[PDB]
């Protein structure tokens, strides 16, 4: 596949997924 | 002017040896690249030998390879053609011809008609 | 695969079932915005399973509650905060930084190619186009490929600020831009190779029926299938940033510029053909000058694409992927300074123009 | 014959001799008292563009601002200088043109080359276009250079060893000039156009009287062929390039050489020389590419006209000397002051 | 033939040496007195302004 | 008013000078070069059944050539030769029979002064030995004794990347390379891949030539191509 294209579209996933992960530990620190 | 002045041309019995001397006025000998050609009777103007400005190229026509020797002398301005094993088909004006131009690798025309830079030749017989 | 906005919803949504559901002592169920906690034992623990709603938990385990004997849930000790245990669901959590400073290194090095690749080429076009007697069909194609190369280069770096530093379409217009202007270097890669295919196999050349369909190919092929991307995106998707993947619309970009690097590592090839023949109809020397005319050919052809042009997606955490990745950055960035290099710096007359040029100032 | 070739020895060296005798100082000794020109900086000032091969010829016109020019891709482009704008684009039946010549009154251009014609074209036809208004037929050899000395008579020189002069209403040889012993490369009308001196192939120049036909003087010291030859501007004297990579100047009224304009770095041949107005510069094209502007008094190079890509074929300095004209075979026209 | 080549050389030869040489010096006086005169006219010799300069 | 009347005149000459440079681009200029007696004007006419100069136009494959045969020019060739510096290739005819009493050798001159030119040093040499039949003839004969006006033909052998006509006698084979390597002796001394040599066994009626001289000419334009991009 076309390297840098792949690339950005795995930062996006990686950024978006530690987004994510980052919302749910605040979530759960906030309750608990 | 361009003057070159051969000599040494004379009667000689087959197999023998004959010295032919070109003296070159009127221009810078070690720069030109120098010709002897002949002109046999019947027969049109032939390229036998030529040699490079300083004497390091040499080259002959076949017929006459392992039995002329041309050589030449800057300091003297003069050009040299030591004939021997001599054969009757020698017979020939010799016109001692140089390159139209100096520092060139290109030899052209020198075997031509009307060639400017040739002498009036010298007659050997054989 | 799932966006924060789309885990909000769907926390939304269990809210709203347990809201629904809730309308010697059992304690009284409670929503407190992660489980649905059902009528508890007195006096004893009340284990309800990992939610489904969220990937990041552990649906194999189940977290567990505290209730009291008069139906009171119990206290943390010392705090208001009712007592609870989410450890079971968070085992999975971990902070990995190894995959994003693995990104951060591919990002560093690419950044540090394309900026030496911009300079040199800015140089070098700048060169190209000041020199008259330089101006020719080769030139020309040439000073668009270094244009092409520097525009793929400084929209990485656009769409890197606007991206990296929200989903208008200030950062879908920074997306496209950086696809569309990739592409237009690829395919002006593949249009050097045509050229020189077409100058050496078409036995004589016909300048002006095909070097403005060259120029229109290069760039304006890539806009046809970059628009297609665009429409179909906007069509289907238009969901957030177009930076994200969205199916196998990410191939509407990728599969003609793979394409092209497939044809001109056809076109490579050939020609190296033509050269191992050339010196053939004319040794080890003759064998090394076809080796130096094959290296100095391939950063022309972008032949290092092909090594990797046909890896597929796959994880992160992999030693295919790691190494593609970084040597794909470093070569791709570095690609423009070695034609750079190769074409303007190295070229033998631009090195005699350049030089006469500059004594013939200084005289 | 062998008397005659010794007649024509003692000949040689009583002309010799006389030569010898009539020169007691040199060029140097007596421009003494004439201060050095320096450094000449010209700048190339026009670049005309159009030429698709190597310009062999160029002729400026009298009024010092249309000329014309000859490239071996069979084109007189009629140029006007000042503007850069091409005035005609003459396609020539033969495209090995080797010379181009443009009328004194200008309603004329001639050209010739290898198919030995020498062809006129006018530029003032009642329908304003551009007709082969004659082709000048009889050189056995090809055409080396051609200049107009009015309307009706043209002077040309071939590489069949000979020059010709041609009643263009006609088309006849009024005059032919014998001599020479190889292909004369160029020539030279005087300032009242009743002498030419031609330059030829056997390292020799030539004076030839227009109206006699006789060659009156044969002037002699280049070791090879003389490509380029140029009347100073006072018409006793004249200036030639050779192959030997020295020009040298002659004067008429003496018969032997003033000055050898050379140098040990310069060892290519010399295509075209060219004085100025006043004579005091002398411009000669080289095969290294590059023009070299002679101090013609201090025989020192007085400047170089560097910039043309390949070799420079052609000369031309203005009636009024303001600009100077130089084709090259990298098919450009570069003019400088 | 070669001999009305050889006679008609001796004949150019022979009217070469009739006509009359003058002293080198006076010609080059004259050469060097007609570059005096003429100095000044000549653009290329001494620079004209841009203004004169046609080719500005 | 007169200059935008000269301005539209130029505009006028430009677009004709445009079309003429397509024109001139599109066709490959030919020198066909040789002796009086080594069968280049019965090339000349092969070429076109199928004055200071002669020219010929004969397209190959929709590809124009103009070659061009010097006549009623002088035989000091070295001033007019300078007109040809930029063709696409000088067809060097030679009588490979005539071994004037040696025209081989004088046609081994000519060669080594067109090779060695300043101006021609560019300037690819398509190499015709025309008399192929003759030479077989009289070698086979037994009247050729090269031997004697060329010893080196005496310890001379065939290469090994020889390849016979059917049919042929190895004599006629030794004779004919001896020939050609002799003119390739000159042509490989100093051609650093600038111009090239393109040495053809022809005979004067061989069809074949057209499409020798057509395929040569397609190789030293795809040369030309390569030193462009610094390939060769």
């Amino acid at each position: 596949s076309v390297s840098e294209i792949q690339l950005m579209h795995n930062l996006g996933k990686h950024l978006n997924s530690m987004e994510r992960v980052e919302w749910l530990r605040k979530k759960l620190q906030d309750v608990h | 002017q361009v003057q070159l002045q051969e000599s040494g041309g004379g009667l000689v019995q087959p197999g023998g040896s004959l010295r032919l001397s070109c003296a070159a006025s009127g221009f810078t000998f070690s720069n030109y690249k120098m010709n002897w050609v002949r002109q046999a009777p019947g027969k049109g103007l032939e390229w036998v030998s030529d040699i490079s400005q300083s004497g390091a190229s040499i080259s002959y026509t076949g017929s006459v390879k392992g039995r002329f020797t041309i050589s030449r002398d800057n300091a003297k301005n003069t050009l040299y053609l030591q004939m021997n094993s001599l054969k009757p088909e020698d017979t020939a004006v010799y016109y001692c011809a140089r390159c139209p131009a100096p520092f060139t690798r290109d030899c052209f025309d020198v075997t031509s008609t009307t060639y400017a830079y040739r002498g009036q030749g010298t007659q050997v017989t054989v | 695969v799932m966006t924060k906005e789309e885990q909000i919803f769907l926390l939304h949504r269990a809210q709203a079932q347990c809201e629904k559901r809730l309308k010697g002592r059992p304690c009284l169920p409670e929503w407190d915005h992660i489980l649905c906690w059902p009528l508890g034992a007195p006096g004893e623990v009340v284990a309800v399973p990992c939610p489904d709603y969220i990937y990041d938990f552990n649906h194999k385990g189940h977290a567990y509650r505290r209730c009291d004997r008069n139906g009171s849930w119990e206290l943390v000790p010392g705090h208001n905060r009712t007592w609870a245990n989410y450890s079971e669901c968070v085992k999975f959590l971990t902070n990995e930084t190894r995959e994003r400073e693995v990104f951060d290194r591919l990002g560093m090095i690419y950044t540090v190619g394309y900026s030496v690749s911009l300079a040199s080429l800015t140089v070098a076009v700048l060169i190209l186009a000041y020199f008259r007697r330089l101006h020719c069909t080769r030139n020309y194609i040439h000073m668009h490929l270094f244009l092409s190369f520097m525009l793929r280069a400084v929209s990485i770096f656009v769409k890197d600020a606007v991206l990296y530093s929200a989903g208008y379409a200030g950062c879908r217009v920074a997306v496209t831009f950086f696809l569309y202007f990739l592409a237009t270097n690829y395919y002006w890669i593949l249009v050097e190779g045509l050229y020189l295919h077409s100058l050496i196999f078409m036995a004589f050349f016909s300048e002006k029926k095909y070097l403005w369909g060259f120029t229109v190919f290069g760039w304006g092929l890539p806009a046809v299938f970059v628009a297609v991307w665009v429409s179909v995106r906007a069509t289907l998707a238009n969901t957030g940033c177009w930076d994200l993947s969205s199916g196998n619309k990410k191939w509407i970009i990728q599969v003609p510029i793979l394409a092209s690097i497939v044809l001109n590592f056809i076109l490579f090839i050939n020609i190296v053909r033509v050269l191992a023949t050339k010196l053939r109809e004319t040794t080890r020397q003759q064998y090394r000058k076809l080796l130096k005319s094959t290296l100095v050919l391939m950063p022309l052809f972008g032949v290092h694409y092909i090594v990797f042009m046909a890896t597929p997606y796959t994880e992160v955490s992999g030693t295919l992927w790691q190494v593609q990745m970084h040597y794909e950055m470093l070569f791709n960035s570095f690609q423009g300074f070695f034609v750079a290099i190769i074409y303007c710096f190295c070229n033998g007359e631009v090195q005699a123009e350049i030089k006469k040029s500059w004594s013939r100032w200084t005289l | 014959l062998d008397q005659l070739r010794q007649e024509a020895e003692q000949l040689k060296n009583q002309i010799r001799d006389a030569r010898k005798a009539c020169a007691d100082a040199t060029l140097s000794q007596i421009t003494n008292n004439i201060d050095p020109v320096g450094r000449i900086q010209m700048r190339t000032r026009r670049t005309l563009r159009g030429h698709l091969a190597k310009i062999y010829a160029m002729h400026w016109g009298t009024d010092s601002r249309l000329l014309v020019s000859a490239s071996q891709d069979g084109k007189l482009i009629i140029w006007d200088s000042y503007t850069t704008n091409k005035v005609h684009a003459i396609p020539l039946r033969s495209s090995w043109v080797m010379t181009c010549a443009y009328a004194p009154s200008g309603n004329y251009v001639a050209c010739g080359g290898l198919d030995n014609i020498c062809s006129i074209y006018n530029l003032k036809t009642r329908e304003g276009n551009v007709r082969v208004s004659r082709e000048l037929a009889g050189h056995t050899g090809y055409l080396s250079c051609c200049r107009f000395l009015d309307d009706n008579q043209i002077v040309t020189s071939s590489g069949d060893t000979t020059c010709a002069l041609w009643d263009i209403e006609t088309g006849q040889q009024t005059t032919t000039f014998t001599g020479h012993t190889g292909d004369v490369m160029s020539l030279s009308l005087a300032p009242d156009t009743r002498l030419f001196v031609s330059g030829a192939c056997d390292a020799s120049a030539k004076l030839w009287d227009v109206r006699e036909g006789m060659c009156r003087q044969t002037f002699t010291g280049h070791e090879s062929d003389i490509n380029a030859i140029c009347f100073f501007p006072n018409g006793n004297a004249f200036a030639t390039g050779s192959d030997d990579a020295t020009c040298r100047l002659f004067d008429l009224r003496a018969d032997q050489e003033l000055m050898t304009y050379s140098h040990d770095n310069i060892i290519c041949g010399i295509t075209s020389v060219s004085f100025s107005k006043s004579g005091r510069l002398l411009l000669a094209g080289y095969d290294d590419f590059n023009c070299n502007v002679w101090d013609a008094l201090k025989a020192d190079r007085a400047g170089v006209l560097a910039g043309h890509d390949n070799r420079v074929s052609c000369l031309g300095v203005t009636d009024d000397g303001m600009a100077v004209a130089t084709g090259s075979w990298d098919s450009f026209l570069k003019i400088w002051n | 033939a070669s001999i009305a080549q050889a006679r008609k050389l001796v004949e150019q030869l022979k009217m070469e040496a009739n006509i009359d040489r003058i002293k080198v010096s006076k010609a080059a006086a004259d050469l060097m007195a007609y570059c005096e005169a003429h100095a000044k006219e000549d653009p290329l010799l001494t620079p004209v302004p841009a203004s004169e300069n046609p080719f500005r | 008013n007169e200059e935008k009347a000269q301005r539209e005149a130029n505009k006028k000459i430009e677009k004709q000078l445009q079309k003429d440079k397509q024109v001139y681009r599109a066709t490959h200029r030919l020198l066909l070069l040789g002796a009086g007696e080594s069968g280049k004007n019965t090339i000349v006419k092969q070429m076109r059944i199928l004055s200071g100069i002669f020219e010929t136009k004969f397209q190959v494959d929709k590809v124009n050539f103009h070659m061009f045969d010097v006549g009623a020019q002088r035989d000091e060739r070295r001033k007019w030769i300078q007109c040809f510096n930029d063709v696409t290739a000088i067809i060097f005819v030679v009588a490979s029979s005539s071994y004037q009493t040696n025209r081989l050798q004088a046609a081994l001159k000519l060669f080594d002064s067109i090779w060695n030119n300043k101006w021609l040093r560019d300037t690819s040499v398509i190499l015709f030995l025309n008399k192929q039949d003759l030479l077989a003839e009289k070698v086979l004969a037994g009247k050729s004794k090269i031997e004697d006006y060329f010893p080196e033909f005496a310890r001379y052998t065939t290469p090994e990347d020889a390849t016979p006509e059917p049919g042929e006698d190895p004599r006629v084979t030794r004779a004919k390379y001896f020939i050609r390597d002799e003119f390739l002796r000159i042509s490989t001394a100093s051609g650093d891949g600038r111009h090239y040599c393109y040495p053809h066994f022809t005979c004067a009626v061989d069809t074949e030539n057209i499409r020798r001289v057509f395929n040569d000419c397609r190789d030293i334009i795809q040369r030309m191509h390569l030193r462009q991009y610094e390939l060769l």
